[PDB]
DNA sequence: GCAGACACTACGAGTACATA
DNA sequence: TTTTTTTTATGTACTCGTAGTGTCTGC
């Protein structure tokens, strides 16, 4: 038996717009410590993790570990017709085919229940192999999706580059390049806004840019978010959604050109 | 000064005196711009005949360097010439008047058979409306592909193929422009593989000294890959002269030392078949195999076999030669 | 002043003017002089007249009256669904005040260029307000123009000018110009014209100023023969299998710069209406459509051009 | 440490290791030197080089740091419509030439646009490029890639020099394959290395490809003839042989049979077309008969090049060399 | 689950047929610098068998771990197709010509994408990716040509194994990228020992008979032998050497189409059987099928003069149905020219 | 070396907002006295020529004369994404392709530096006449652009008179007429709305609506804008920016027919 | 000073067709 | 005396619906 409870519902609300786009489907692991969910997309570049404790639910019941696949195309319908402060239950029973989500009307007159079939998935966990990364950075969320949406005007791909100075971001096109840094935010009221280092082998790899806006899709989640990279390990996104658990990107780098001699 | 350009780009004939063979057509347009009487054109002809070049003459001189760029509108294949380019800045160009100094402006539509037939057909009111105050010129290679209506409006010139004769002096400016060691039969190699074509002419011989240093006869056919008239010569006594497996040795040992390839070959032995007094019924065989063979090597299709049906196409006729008699 | 070109200088002003068709001139002369002209739309070649004689009609009709009392829309306005409903039967709605037997014209030139939407929008304020405003028409193709706008108005048919009405018209323009001439030159210059009169006056405003003088090589100097008429021999010849002289006459035609494709544009046009067998006209139209799919591929050499006459000349001696 | 494939390890960095088409290579070795490079076709069969020259001579041309700056390629794997010709290509064709080899070695003051695979592009966007090529040729230079020529329009043929790679011949292949060989460890007898030669057929990527598989299926040691014929798809000759004793016979039962069993063993079609052919113009048959065999064989070909059936198309074949075979008995 | 897929092998070494070239095939992919493979031969020859084997050498035994994706892809026409995608942690499998003449968008967009990125796990998954492009020789030309210079530029960190029929209709760029692997068809003898083989693994008792019977009756395919063999426990379970084998129906009605066009010789005939080949383009049989099954049966019908004019006319109709468009067209065609040849034969 | 540096980015933003629709590229010539743009419109008939002055930049410096050529779609794009009260930088090499644009966020906190690559378009040099014109008007652009915009829903094209009274304006449309006569509007507590009469023979021409109202989009520049008329020389419309420099657009007139009757 | 309402153009999207 | 439906692959053109958005009105 599954049965789990929600403090707020703007959590799912903002969590599954982000993975509208970027996968296909949402497979949850249920334990005791909380619910795991760790997806490769098609393409196979982007990795999708997300913890939710135990701690954070209202209530969460589970005896057994068990493993729940639910696809994007319905759940994606299914959540534009819930509202935003009422709360949700997730509910699975031990041997049904079948997971439903109750919740309230956004007219706050009557319950909702939504059943969505079990897709039957034969997955592996790929394994992340939680290394010492190069270089972690912490940015603010809303400004590093400002700073992923204008790049999308510029060039198909990003560079990012980390030395101990901070953060650049840089955009090669047929236009021209656009090159924007961030450094020694300390000194402001918000600590949110604190642009730090905190290592110090400099990297510089280029990404895909579509990848990362759907990154930045999950933005109000959390107030800040965290950026580990290093020579060959994929680009870490890190958020750390309120109290209930976190959620990590890991996007791979592009093929570099053959620039030697 | 000097420049790193391509000697069809370096020597592009600026003025109508440099132009070499359509002397009636650029007199005639000359008198035009003389007599002031300059009328819609349709330049129409093979390529690298001098259509562009003539246009860009005449706009050099109609017009002064200081006001170049408010009297000539030159809109090509590369820019957008859709319908709303026609209603949009090319009829405000022709209902308006000159900025600077007085003057009909001239609207210039090169490669105009990649119009559609649309913009084409919104073209004629603002050609026939503004005649007085802008002028037409449009530049085809293919005549078919530009409406009646605005074949009618235009007066056409037919920019022939250049004939070999009047060629040569041009082609003589070139190679003493640029300190070239030519012989007469790297000359005569220039103009027969041009075939009407100073582009391909001008190409031919940069290619040729850049690659030996010397143009010359086999220099020419070497850096083009062509074969001589000796090589066609040779394959086709060896097809009509002797068996399948002989021919076929003698043929495929000359393509390999040589790097032949067929449709040069296929080419040249098409124009020797009607030099060749064959009889009418063995010409219209000749000619359906040669253009079954030309069209198979259009696709990924082996080369040794279609070399071994060219053979064959002659060694079914040279019994029914032989037995006409 | 830039003195206009002897097409847009020596444009009929009169309808007394316009040479050939010479039945549906003097009716609309009548009309001009009278009034109370139905709805009317010119076919036919271009260069014909079309557009001169709807003008005219409209000049001789309205007179004074003319910047007020019509509405002229060309294929380089807009004239779509939006302005047919919009500006035309806001047009035929306004109030002009006219004598007797005169009312508001409508010129829709080359009526082709219109959508079908518009062309149905257009039936209803054709037929409400006919009896303050008229529709004239001017057509290449009449089968662009639909059949209710073709029973909403008059169907008037150009045919092509003959010699002898391009032949006055010359004459007209050379007594005019002061040109000196031979009666083989303006031969020469009716045979470059086939039927057009503005080929014709461009032919010959640019032999008079290229040479001065109007005979026969000075007009095939700076003219061109016309194709078809060549390539008809080609045609007969392939019809008899005579292969040597139909390659003659192909290789005249490639050595004169003519791509393979109007070549073998001329080459259909002439079997459509050449007169043979119907079946054979049909192997013959095949082949030339297999052809010309070569053509269009990208092979489009001497050599195609060759195996397509010698195709053509196999389809005689195949029964 | 990352193993890459031997085509893609002894591609040539410089136009001195391109083999064979010395036109081209010279002409290319005179425009490293300073002289006007005009835009270039080249057209030719496959593997013969045509990419690998261009971009070793765009890499003598600009080194490292100018290969982003000064070569915009565009291939079928990317899309090229009208519109990407008429933004795309004629922006980076207005650009000015910025940027300088920061080596010493000299720079040419143009830009190279590199359309490989030019065959895939419609005639509008081939011809939407003319006046780009013709008014930008100050700043920028083309090389249109093709396999067949015929392919791309007249007025662009006639605005690029054309240059044909011509089949590598057998001397210079094996040189070639003999000196990777070399630089590789692998002993190849004489025997395999003209019979790879042989089978190769002027494709030098198809020759590198085969020598490649050979060392790694026989693990270093010689690689012999035998490892040769079955790494390259040649037919034995017993099979050929019987084909030929089926169609001698005139049952067309023993014809379908041989054909069934050439079928099932997954042989290709273009292979027995070729081994046919080579036994047909290497026999003992009179002009008339192999004269129609081979312009068989010619359609067989080109209808297998348009992707027909293999089972249909030697079985037409085999019939019309049993009725050539069965008629003179 | 059936014994096409219960007793499939999973290795190289498992393999009951071609076991020299399973030994090469291990000899070359073990250093991992092997070429684009390009795996062809008739069908049920064991190919993507072999295909799944060389996988499962090169990466781990997660390679037999598949799920389903389904990627959207924007055509030019921004008519949005969905292609679904058997994928695992290490290779991807697509079949483009599920998007029909729109496989070149999909080759252009959804397989440069896989090429241009790295792995996430260099440890796990290996420093290539390996895409499997299934049924290339029903590619148009357009996706062949977009597929070469993917294959050059990202050669080192993307792999292709191919796979076809018949390598006539992929194009000579693409067959000069890759290494050719023929798998031809098993023997009958083959056959008879892997029939054996699973009915000794099932506990059953096969003859040498039924077996020979149906090895012959499969036409050398095996997944269509081991299906038979099934069916044939199925509706009864002593084997002896005579039973009924069962028949496709198709076939049969293909058999029946062909009897009718040689039983009459008539436009209404012709009508008919035009109306048979529609029952038959419609269950999606493809064309190429019906026709050489036409001329299997219309060739035990016709004289020893006839038999090669109806292979030529088969294999002209057949290559005029490749280059054009609606396939009911050239197979009526094919037929009326054949009842015309048969009247005339039988006549004269 | 090129470095100017407009003190606030509102001016740029106006002046490439006032361009983005009638200019195809612009064409920065760069001297020591000042920044200069002559450059036609894409139908050849409209001409721009903005004078930047060296006094009017924070900072200006300029070695050898340059002449950059840019795209003006791209410099739109990156001119939408700059604030009002920040410092702009321009910076140019003297043998390179990037023209630098470096700014601030509007969240005043990271830089942004956007590259542009130069083109080469050598056009030849447009001669200015710069003669005197029979009739010169001070209006306010507000005015001007209010009555282009009332004269834009009654026709397409524009009969403007001036004489002794004043401007005259008049759109002879399908719904009918609109006449517009404005004159000594100079009795105002303003100082901007004042209509002014300096030069004497009355100039009656046509001109199309379109670029009319393209030219006034630059109303925030200048707030009085004066009108050059004469029988032979263009349409001029003179925006003189406060401590800048100036913009003056160039409109050519219609060809008007009159009837034969 | 800031929320509600008005028309404005840019942009997404569907459909037809392309010859003599 | 007899009528239902989506494929062909781009490029262009037309037509209609929708959504940011600048500006005006009002308490
Ligand atoms: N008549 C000529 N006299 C001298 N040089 C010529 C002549 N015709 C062509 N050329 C040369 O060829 C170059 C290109 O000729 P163009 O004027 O572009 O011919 P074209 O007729 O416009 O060909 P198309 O149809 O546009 S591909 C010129 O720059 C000259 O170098
Ligand atoms: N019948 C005619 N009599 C006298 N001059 C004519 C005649 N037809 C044409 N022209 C001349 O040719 C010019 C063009 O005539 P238009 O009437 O514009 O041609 P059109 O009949 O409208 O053909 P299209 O289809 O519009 S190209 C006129 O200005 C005259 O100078
Ligand atoms: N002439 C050559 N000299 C040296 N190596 C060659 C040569 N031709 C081919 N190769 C080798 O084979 C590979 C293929 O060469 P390519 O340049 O791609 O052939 P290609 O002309 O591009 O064939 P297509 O037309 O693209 S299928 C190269 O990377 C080299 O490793
Ligand atoms: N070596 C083998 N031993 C036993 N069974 C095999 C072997 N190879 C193939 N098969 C069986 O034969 C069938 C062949 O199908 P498949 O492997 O898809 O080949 P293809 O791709 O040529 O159709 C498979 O279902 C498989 O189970
Ligand atoms: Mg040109
Ligand atoms: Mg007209
Ligand atoms: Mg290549």
């Amino acid at each position: 038996m599954f049965e789990a409870r929600l403090v707020q519902g703007s959590i799912l609300k903002k969590v599954l717009e982000a993975l509208k786009d970027l996968i296909n489907e949402a497979c949850w692991d249920i334990s005791s410590s909380g619910v795991n969910l760790q997806s490769m997309d098609s393409s196979h570049v982007s990795l999708v993790q997300l913890t939710l404790r135990s701690e954070g639910f209202d209530t969460y019941r589970c005896d057994r570990n068990l493993a729940m696949g639910v696809n994007l195309t319905s759940m994606s319908k299914i959540l534009k017709c819930a509202g935003n402060e009422d709360i949700i239950t997730l509910r699975a029973e031990d041997n049904a085919d079948t997971l439903a989500l109750v919740f309230e009307a956004p007219n706050q007159e009557k319950v909702s229940d939504y059943e969505m079939k079990l897709m039957d998935l034969d997955v592996e966990q790929l394994g992340i192999p939680e290394q010492e990364y190069s270089c972690v950075v912490k940015m603010p969320s809303g400004e590093f999706a400002r700073i992923c949406r204008d790049l999308s005007h510029i060039g198909d791909a990003v560079v990012i580059s980390c030395a101990k100075d901070g953060v650049k971001f840089s955009a090669s096109g047929e236009l021209g390049n656009g090159n924007i840094k961030l450094s020694q935010t300390s000194n402001v009221d918000k600590e949110e806004e604190a642009v730090t280092i905190e290592m110090n082998e400099p990297v510089q790899l280029t990404f895909a840019l579509r990848y990362l806006n759907f990154f930045t899709k999950a933005t109000p989640l959390s107030s800040t978010v965290t950026l580990s990279m290093s020579a060959d390990v994929p680009l870490v996104v890190e958020y750390k959604i309120a109290d209930m658990g976190h959620l990590k990107y890991y996007l791979a780098p592009k093929i570099e050109d053959e620039e030697g001699s | 000064k000097i420049r790193n350009l391509p000697w069809v780009e370096k020597y592009r004939p600026q003025t109508l005196n440099d132009l070499i063979s359509h002397q009636d057509i650029l007199s005639t347009i000359q008198k035009f711009i003389n007599e002031d009487r300059l009328p819609h054109l349709l330049l129409y002809g093979p390529p690298g005949t001098g259509k562009t070049s003539t246009i860009l003459a005449c706009a050099k001189q109609l017009y002064k360097d200081k006001e170049f760029g408010s009297m000539v509108l030159e809109l090509n294949a590369s820019d957008d010439r859709g319908i709303d380019i026609i209603r949009g800045p090319i009829l405000s160009f022709a209902s308006t008047r000159t900025i600077f100094k007085k003057g009909f402006k001239l609207v210039i539509l090169d490669e105009a058979d990649a119009m559609t037939q649309d913009a084409q057909n919104a073209l004629r009111r603002v050609i026939e409306k503004f005649t007085e105050n802008t002028r037409f010129c449009l530049i085809c290679n293919y005549l078919s592909k530009i409406i009646p209506a605005l074949q009618s409006r235009c007066t056409r010139f037919r920019f022939g193929p250049l004939t070999p004769e009047l060629m040569v002096p041009r082609l003589e400016h070139v190679v003493e422009e640029e300190k070239v060691d030519i012989s007469e039969d790297g000359m005569k190699a220039l103009v027969t593989l041009s075939s009407g074509d100073m582009r391909r002419a001008l190409n031919i011989l940069q290619s040729t000294n850049m690659a030996f240093g010397k143009v010359t006869e086999e220099t020419v056919y070497t850096c083009t890959g062509h074969p001589l008239k000796s090589d066609i010569a040779n394959i086709l006594d060896w097809m009509l002269n002797q068996d399948f497996t002989t021919a076929y040795r003698n043929i495929t040992e000359l393509k390999t030392l040589k790097g032949l390839a067929l449709h040069d070959i296929l080419t040249e032995i098409h124009l020797f078949v009607h030099r060749v007094d064959f009889p009418s019924s063995v010409r219209i065989h000749l000619l359906t195999k040669m253009a079954d063979i030309e069209y198979r090597l259009s696709v990924g299709t082996n080369e040794k076999i279609q070399l071994s049906s060219l053979i064959a196409a002659f060694q079914v006729t040279r019994d029914l030669i032989v037995a006409e008699a | 002043h830039y003195e206009l070109p002897w097409v847009e200088k020596y444009r009929p002003v009169k309808l007394n003017e316009i040479v050939g068709n010479e039945d549906t001139v003097s009716r609309l002369e009548v009309f001009a002089r009278e009034g109370n002209v139905p709805n009317i739309i010119i076919a036919g070649p271009p260069g014909t007249g079309k557009t001169t004689s709807i003008l005219c009609l409209a000049r001789a009709l309205l007179g004074p009256a003319l910047k007020d009392a019509m509405l002229e829309l060309n294929a380089s306005n807009d004239r779509g669904i939006d302005v047919v409903r919009n500006k035309i039967k806001m047009f035929a709605q306004q109030k002009v005040t006219l004598p007797k037997g005169r009312h508001k014209i409508i010129i829709l030139d080359e009526a082709d260029s219109m959508t079908d939407g518009a062309q149905q929008a257009l039936r209803r304020t054709m037929e409400i307000y006919s009896k303050t405003t008229r529709f004239a028409l001017a057509c290449n193709a009449s089968d662009k123009i639909i059949e209710p706008i073709q029973s909403r108005c008059a169907v008037l048919r150009y045919t092509k000018l003959t010699d002898a009405q391009i032949l006055t018209r010359l004459m007209n323009v050379i007594e005019k110009e002061r040109v000196p001439y031979t009666d083989d030159g303006l031969e020469a210059i009716i045979f470059t014209a086939q039927g057009d009169m503005r080929q014709a006056l461009n032919n010959l405003q640019s032999t008079f100023s290229g040479f001065g003088f109007i005979n026969s090589e000075n007009v095939f100097k700076v003219c061109d023969e016309p194709h078809p008429l060549l390539v008809k021999e080609m045609i007969q010849h392939c019809v008899n299998a005579n292969i040597d002289e139909a390659y003659k006459i192909l290789a005249h035609l490639w050595h004169l710069g003519y791509s393979p494709e109007d070549i073998i544009g001329n080459i259909f046009r002439v079997c459509k209406t050449f007169q043979m067998a119907e079946y054979l006209k049909l192997e013959f139209i095949k082949e030339i459509g297999y052809t010309h799919m070569k053509i269009a591929e990208g092979v489009n050499s001497l050599l195609q051009m060759a195996g397509l006459l010698a195709r053509l000349c196999q389809k005689t001696m195949a029964p | 440490a990352k193993p890459v494939p031997w085509v893609e390890k002894y591609r040539p960095k410089c136009v001195d290791e391109v083999a064979f088409q010395e036109e081209v290579v010279a002409v290319l070795k005179k425009s490293l030197e300073g002289a006007d490079l005009p835009n270039l076709l080249f057209y030719g069969p496959p593997g013969t080089g045509k990419t690998s020259t261009i971009l070793a001579a765009a890499r003598e041309l600009f080194g490292p740091e100018l290969f982003r700056l000064r070569v915009l390629e565009l291939n079928a794997s990317d899309e090229r419509g009208i519109q990407v010709v008429r933004e795309k290509v004629k922006n980076f064709a207005q650009l000015t030439v910025s940027g300088s080899r920061s080596d010493g070695k000299p720079c040419p003051p143009f830009k190279i646009v590199i359309l490989d695979e030019a065959d895939s592009m419609t005639s509008a966007a081939q011809a939407a490029l003319r006046r780009t090529m013709e008014k930008e040729s100050k700043t920028t230079r083309f090389c249109l890639i093709c396999n067949y020529v015929s392919r791309i329009i007249e007025p662009l043929t006639s605005r690029c020099s054309k240059f044909r790679f011509k089949p590598l011949s057998d001397k210079i292949q094996q040189q070639r394959l003999l000196d990777i060989a070399k630089k590789e460890n692998v002993k190849i007898s004489d025997e395999g290395i003209a019979y790879l030669v042989k089978v190769s057929e002027g494709d030098l990527r198809k020759a590198i490809t085969f020598l490649q598989s050979a060392t790694r299926l026989t693990g270093g040691k010689e690689i012999t003839e035998k490892v040769i014929t079955d790494i390259a798809g040649v037919i034995p000759a017993e099979k050929i042989d019987g084909v030929f004793a089926a169609c001698q016979s005139g049952s067309f039962d023993k014809l379908e049979a041989v054909v069934k069993d050439l079928i099932d063993e997954g042989h290709a079609a273009t292979q027995l077309v070729n081994q046919l052919h080579d036994v047909v113009v290497e026999n003992n048959l009179s002009d008339k008969q192999k004269s129609i065999i081979t312009e068989k064989l010619a359609e067989v070909d080109k209808c297998l090049a348009d992707g027909a059936d293999e089972h249909l198309q030697l079985i037409s074949l085999c019939a019309t060399v049993m009725q050539q075979l069965s008629q003179n008995c | 689950s059936l014994w096409v897929d219960k007793y499939r092998p999973c290795s190289l070494g498992r393999l009951d047929y071609h076991k020299e070239q399973a030994a090469q095939l291990r000899n070359l992919v073990q250093c991992g610098d092997f070429p684009h493979l390009l795996v062809y031969g008739p069908s049920g020859a064991g190919k993507k068998t072999r295909i799944m084997c060389i996988l499962r050498e090169l990466y781990g035994v997660g390679v037999e771990k598949l799920r389903i994706e389904h990627q959207t892809i924007t055509t030019p026409s921004k008519k949005k197709i969905e292609i679904s995608t058997i994928a695992s942690n290490y290779h991807l499998e697509v079949n483009p010509s599920d998007a029909g003449n729109s496989d070149r968008v999909v080759i252009q967009e959804m397989l440069k994408t896989v090429a241009q990125s790295q792995q996430l796990e260099t440890n796990s998954q290996r420093d290539f990716k390996v895409v499997l492009l299934t049924e290339v020789d029903k590619l148009t030309k357009d996706a062949q040509h977009a597929l070469r210079r993917t294959m050059e530029k990202y050669m080192s960190t993307c792999r292709l194994i191919l796979c076809c029929n018949s390598t006539s209709k992929v194009i000579p760029p693409i067959r000069s990228r890759c290494l050719a692997v023929r798998v031809p068809a098993p023997s009958i003898e083959d056959i008879c020992h892997v029939l054996s083989t699973v009915c000794k693994k099932e506990g059953l008792n096969l003859p040498s008979q039924l077996a020979h019977r149906l090895a012959e009756k499969s036409c050398r395919n095996l997944r269509k032998a081991l299906l038979m063999c099934e069916a044939c426990r199925v509706q009864q379970y002593p084997f002896t050497a005579d039973q009924e084998i069962p028949e496709t129906d198709w076939e049969v009605y293909l058999r029946e189409t062909a009897n009718a066009i040689v039983s009459q010789q008539t436009p209404q005939r012709l009508l008919e059987v035009r109306g048979r080949l529609y029952e038959l383009l419609t269950h999606c049989i493809p064309p190429e099928i019906i026709m050489k099954g036409l001329l299997s049966e219309l060739l035990h019908n016709c004289d020893g003069q006839l038999k090669g004019e109806v292979a030529q006319m088969a294999a002209y109709y057949e290559h005029r149905l490749q280059l054009g468009s609606k396939a009911i067209y050239h197979l009526e065609a094919f037929v009326a020219k054949f009842m015309a040849l048969y009247k005339k034969f039988m006549e004269d």
